[PDB]
This record gives structure tokens, sequence and C-alpha cells, in this order.
């Protein structure tokens, strides 16, 4: 017994329900990742933007002291830069899926700058490798090598 | 975090079963959960995951879906460095750091930035850090070569059977984490994942401390494949499950025992009181209907209540004090729910938090020590009844001045504020026994409290054809300022009354209040 029968988007649109969920319809891959770039910049652009500026290493720089303890982290652990290669040994499809997740976030920004809090606009553009640096920052830097295990600060 | 996925055979209608059900603070700004739903011509997917991430770990579709939890997979090494002529003893000689000169610019409190310099050094093992108190540390991270972790979750949740699923993940991108999956042709799998260094010697608590630092001896270079880890798949027990519990009883019976893997993996710690209870609610129940599963999701027993207060009860009603005896009286009468008229849980919490510590995950106030060959029913009873009274009597003390009263109700001082939404809280804390996790702050001056961790996202999918689900997100959909989808779910929550989550096209233009048409060009 087979599923049911599979959705075939014929346009580009997200609709969003009444609790603000997004039900992204892509005609390709790139198309649904930048639908969901978009949508995941108007339900939390302002930290979204935070986060991807700190894994970057630019937190200290675009944000002062509060956050200059994480960018030593991490520029020691030279997780920008790893960053960027892992962005370079992508596959080429999936690394086009980034750019566009990425492109996404670019785009709800420039559409509706009202939305993006002034502290968060110096950040923007972000790139496929932003979407990279910073799930290597979670996964890698957070969950399995906390600063704080190293630090010794619990 | 808990997990469920349930085989057809232990169901009423013959599809399996699945339960997403993470625990992460409700406010950490990378630990906040977004759900969403993503189709094109060729895959779908449905769920939830942190912001900022392109693909969805917690997924499901119509063919499968997966749930995570954390496992604390050791993928790092600590190393204590001996410090010597400017370099670092090992191997019996002294050698030199690798160093670069970096540099990064500080924002200044007028908006200018300085240049502050920043010397990375490096040894063998890895980046080197000054603990304050002077140690020498080096971090040694495994993995930093696979650069695939979001094209593996991508390639899971859009695995077109189990064989696809299994070969994705067997390609070690994700570091960490046990996974649960489950599909509509009726496999069920839990795996414990994770990039895990090959060691020669050493259980995990001492890969856990400062590591001697001097010896290439400990400088480990190779990691486990997929088959190295444990894992089970459509067990005897017809269900898998985890709550961040040591592997050991992921089903029941068990499929296999600590000798059977190398001791740095997991640890070998008592089970926690939420994690035998998340063994005892699958596998007790069988003939299972999605109904009753989400009703057995909802779980908040004080088990901690039922291995302590048979002892606790007599012995308080003993003492002098009038006070520690109503106290004896009203946990006696309590019928041991973290419900929100309780007069009783507030006291037990204070009462527990001296007897097992803040954290309650204590051990040493049990008269019977936790085993894993009794690991739904141990650890039980109190060692020094005598002792467990003085608790009672500070708990006493400690529960009026928190919240005004002895017999305060559960769900006054417990609330779940969100902007203008303040609803009555039930559940508690896990390590209590609450299957269903809310993390309550201390209270503030008034005695009330509201959850710092717990329930975020939800969800329970029966892998019917079509798929039917439900699920929650505790904090709304949105976090950005003004918006009307933060504080519009937390009301469902405090009734348990879920959202259908809708897959179908037909389903979703029933319900959309809003179309973003877009158009991508590279």
């Amino acid at each position: 017994q087979a599923p049911i029968a599979a959705y075939k988007p014929r346009s580009n649109e997200i609709l969003w329900d009444g609790y603000g969920v997004p039900h992204i319809y892509g005609v390709d891959a790139p198309s649904a990742f930048y639908g969901y770039g978009w949508a995941q910049a108007r339900s939390h652009g302002d930290n979204i933007l935070r986060l991807y500026g700190e894994a970057r290493g630019k937190g200290a720089e675009y944000w002062g002291p509060d956050y200059e303890q994480t960018t030593v982290w991490l520029l020691t652990n030279g997780v920008p830069e790893r960053a960027q290669q892992w962005y370079a040994q992508q596959s080429p499809d999936f690394r086009a899926n980034l750019d566009a997740f990425a492109a996404g976030i670019n785009a709800y920004a420039q559409q509706n700058p009202d939305d993006i809090s002034p502290d968060v606009r110096q950040v923007l553009p972000v790139s496929g490798a932003d979407v990279v640096a910073h799930a290597h920052r979670l996964m890698n830097f957070l969950y399995v090598a906390s600063p704080g295990r190293t630090l010794g600060e619990g | 975090s808990n997990s469920w996925a349930v085989a057809p055979g232990k169901t009423a209608n013959g599809n399996a079963l699945l339960l997403q059900n993470p625990h992460l603070s409700w406010t950490t700004d990378y630990f906040t959960y977004y759900e969403a739903h993503l189709v094109t011509p060729d895959f779908e997917i449905y769920g939830a995951t942190q912001i900022g991430l392109p693909v969805i770990r917690f997924a499901f579709n119509q063919r499968m879906g997966i749930t995570n939890t954390v496992n604390g997979m050791v993928g790092a090494t600590n190393y204590r460095l001996t410090l010597q002529d400017g370099g670092y003893l090992y191997d019996g000689q002294v050698r030199p750091f690798e160093r670069r000169q970096a540099s990064y610019r500080l924002r200044q409190a007028d908006g200018t930035t300085v240049d502050k310099p920043l010397e990375i050094r490096s040894s063998v093992h890895g980046p080197v850090f000054e603990r304050a108190d002077g140690t020498a540390v080096a971090v040694r991270v495994a993995g930093l070569d696979r650069p695939g972790m979001l094209e593996q979750y991508f390639d899971m949740i859009t695995a077109d059977s189990f064989d696809d699923y299994e070969a994705a993940l067997a390609r070690m991108q994700v570091p960490t984490f046990n996974i649960v999956y489950a599909d509509r042709e009726g496999t069920i799998n839990y795996s414990f994942n994770g990039v895990a260094p090959k060691r020669a010697e050493g259980d995990i608590a001492f890969w856990q401390g400062n590591v001697p630092g001097d010896s290439s001896r400990y400088l480990w270079t190779e990691t486990h494949p997929l088959d190295d880890l444990p894992r089970v798949t459509n067990p005897p027990g017809g269900f898998v499950q985890n709550s961040n519990d040591p592997p050991w009883t992921p089903t029941w019976p068990v499929t296999y025992t600590p000798k059977d893997f190398p001791s740095y993996l997991a640890p070998q710690t008592p089970h926690s009181l939420r994690a035998q209870q998340s063994v005892r609610l699958m596998s007790e129940n069988d003939d299972l209907t999605l109904e009753r599963f989400m009703a057995l999701q909802l779980s908040h027993r004080a088990v901690m209540a039922d291995r302590t207060l048979p002892d606790l009860i007599p012995a308080a009603l003993i003492d002098p004090d009038p006070e520690v005896q109503a106290a004896a009286r009203l946990l006696a009468a309590w019928d041991r729910e973290f419900t929100s008229d309780s007069r009783a849980a507030l006291l037990f919490e204070e009462w527990a938090r001296l007897f097992a510590g803040q954290n309650f995950a204590g051990q040493a106030g049990f008269a019977t020590p936790w085993s894993l060959d009794k690991p739904v029913s141990t650890p039980y009873g109190v060692r020094d009844p005598k002792a467990a009274v003085d608790q009672l009597r500070t708990a006493i003390a400690n529960t009026k001045r928190k919240y005004g009263a002895i017999d305060r109700p559960f769900g006054d001082a417990s609330r779940m504020i969100l902007n203008d939404v303040n609803v009555p809280g039930a559940a508690g804390y896990g390590n209590l026994g609450s299957f269903r996790v809310f993390t309550w702050s201390d209270p503030d001056e008034n005695g009330v409290r509201t959850p710092v961790h717990g329930e975020t996202w939800v969800a329970m999918i029966e892998f019917s054809t079509p798929v039917r689900a439900y699920g929650l997100m505790s904090y709304g959909n949105s976090r950005q300022p003004g918006t009307t989808h933060y504080s519009d779910q937390i009301e469902r929550v405090s009734r348990a009354d879920f959202r259908e989550l809708l897959l179908r096209r037909e389903q979703v233009e029933a319900a959309v209040q809003e179309r973003t048409p877009f158009n991508f060009k590279p």
C-alpha cells in the first residue's frame, strides 16, 4: 500500500497559518530553501542575525565586551575559517541550497528593513558560509566542546 | 528531552507512533525552536529546528520521521599541559608550541572599535587556553573534518527508505545526539549517535576530566563508525525510548548491556526517575492508539514521592512539632501528581531539594540504591528517616518563605506567562519523575514561578496513510518584537489542547491566513 500522492508545487509561495507557521512551497530545492530563509528571517531574523554575527567571530566587533569571550573562544578554535572550508567542501547541489537559504534571509531583510533591529543591520548580507559557520558553532562548539568544560567555568 | 517510537505490533491500528519532545531553555536564543513545512516536487518535510538552521532536526513527513535527545557524546578532550622552557613536556621532551598572531576589533562605548591582539597557541592536541587558576589546557575536538552535518540531516530526513536513512546516518557527520526513527513501513530505530574517538584505555569519567597532556599515549586520532555505537532496531519489546538516560534501557527487554561496548561511550549512572517512567509508560501499555499515546506523554507523577513518602510519613508523624505532623498528613493525602490543584507538591519539591540536592539527582539519601537489574523500581526508600524528618523541618520553613504557606496550590505559584497570557502550570521537574517537563524557576517575591526550561516543541505522529500528527510550541512560532505569534499557544499548552499538524495541501489551503509569493534567482 502506497502513501498519499505527493504534492507538486507549480509556484513558489509561503502559505502561513493562523499560528504563524510557514508552509513553504518551492518548484525546486533552492526555492524551498530560499522560502525557508525568508520565513525564518520574518519569525526570528533579529536573533538569527546576531548568532551569525557571532559565528563570524565578529561578536566583539559588532557588539562590544559582552560578546568578547565567545569571540575569543571561536577564533582560538578557528571556527569562522573552518566554516569557509566546510562551505567550499559542500556538494554543489547542497551548497546551492545553502546559498538560497542565505539569499532568503537577505531578501526578507531588504524587502522589510523596518523589521530588522538597528543593532543587527551591520551583519547583512549573510552568506552560505555564515549558515555553515553557525551550525558548526552549535554542534561542535556549544554542544560537543562547550567553552565551560575547557575553561573550567562549568 | 524525551523520545518514543512504537512499532506497529504494539499499536491498535498497525501504524508506528513517534514522539518528538525536546527540552531546552525557553530563553537561550540559539536553543529556540521554529516550526515549518517545506514542500517541493521531490521532497516534503514538517517539523521543528533551532533557529538559523536550514534543515529540520525534528522532522516527519508522510513516510518517516525522526527526533533527537542529548546523549552527551564525549567528542572532545581537554588536556592538562605541563609547561616547561616556553614549551610543553611531551613524551619525555620539551616541545615548542605552534603560535599565530591574530587580532579582533572590539566595539567601544562611543561606537568606535579598537584592534585587540590575540595570540593563538596550539599543541599537538589542539588550541591552548589558560584557566583563571593558571591551568594550561589544550582542547581536541573530534570531527573537525566532517563538513557534511547539514546535508546528512537533510538526507536522513528525506530518506526514501530505512536503508537510505541508515546509509546517511553512517556518514558520521552529525557529532552527537540520540536519534530515534520511525516510518510507515513499520521500522523503528534508536541510535546512540556521535563522533567518538577510539581510545585504548580509560572509562567515560577519565575522558571527561583533564586527561594528561604529556604523552602521545592519550592523543587519539581515529573515531568509531556507526556500527560500533549502541543501536536498536525493531526490538521484541516493540518500542524504543530515550529520556537523556545512559543508553542501557532503550527498550524492554534490553538487547545489549554495557559490557558490549567500550566503557568511554556512555555513563553507567542511575537512570533518572523521568527515564524510568518513560520505560514504564511504553512497556506496560499495549494496543496503543495515538490518543492514548498522547495521554501518556502528559504524565506528571512525582515518582520520588512514591519512593520516599512510605518511609518519610510515619517517621514524620513521630515528631513532636505539630507543623511537621501536619506536613506529614498533607503529604500523606496527596495523590502524588503534579496537578494545578495540588496543595502538597510545592512542599514535596522543597523537601526533595534537601533530600536529593537542588537538581533532585542525589542518591545518598535512598535506602536501596539504583541497580540496572531493577532499572525502573530503584533507588527506593529513605536510609535515615530521622535525618529526612529534619530535612522536612527545614523544607517546611523554606516552603513558607518561598510561597507564603505549606499548602499553596501548585498551579497558583506555577504559572506560564508570555506577554499578557498567564495560565496555570501542571507537570514539573524531570528528576522528580515527571515525564512532561517544566523546570520551574525560583519564585519571585510573590512566590510566583515560570518555566526556565522544558516542553518546547511537542509532536506525536501516527504513520498511518495519510499520516496524523498533533503538536504545540510552548513559546509560539515567533519571537520578533510585536509579534502576535509568541504567546498564542501557551494557553493551549495549559490545557494540553494540541494543534492538528497540517501536511496535506487541502488542509494548508483551508487554514491559510497569509500568502507570501516569492521568487528566487541566484
